[PDB]
């Protein structure tokens, strides 16, 4: 029923290693570009 | 008191240039500086020479939003080399 079983599991192992590599890296670029804004400080100067 | 302290510790003789341009004579100006500008401070008054540490450049951004003004002024800069670095030219 599954002649592709061993190949599927090998591709799954490569996928697990590959996504374990690239989730933190893409998260790091997202945190870079969004830590532009996540340290933004806003202030108000009404003339009263 | 702080103005007197600033005048004492920042108006010393080796940090002063008397400059003249135009119809002047250097010998007459030197005689006048030896007469009037003699013994300005010459003393640090604490034996503590004030210096200048370097200033860290920061890539950053300030935005003052006030929509009632008719026009907007925007300045964009990078860090420059300094005075003595020749690529200024
Ligand atoms: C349309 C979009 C479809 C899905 C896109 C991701 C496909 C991932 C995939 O299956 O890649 C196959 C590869 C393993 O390939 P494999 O058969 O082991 O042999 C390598 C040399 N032939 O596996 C990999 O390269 C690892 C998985 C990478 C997934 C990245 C998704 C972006």
């Amino acid at each position: 029923s599954e002649p592709e079983h061993d190949h599927r599991k090998r591709m799954g192992l490569k996928m697990l290693l590959m996504m374990g590599l690239l989730l933190p890296l893409t998260y790091a670029m997202k945190r870079h570009k969004w830590s532009v804004l996540k340290s933004r400080k806003l202030a108000y100067r009404p003339p009263k | 008191t702080d103005l007197t302290d600033y005048l004492n510790r920042h108006y010393k003789a080796p940090r002063m240039v008397l400059a003249a341009a135009g119809g002047v004579e250097h010998q007459q100006l030197l005689d006048l500086a030896q007469k009037h500008l003699s013994s300005v401070s010459r003393v640090y008054e604490e034996d503590a020479v004030p210096g200048l540490t370097p200033c860290r450049f920061t890539g950053s951004e300030i935005r003052h939003r006030d929509d009632a003004l008719p026009l907007a002024h925007v300045a964009i800069a990078v860090e420059g080399p300094g005075w003595a670095n020749p690529d200024n030219v």
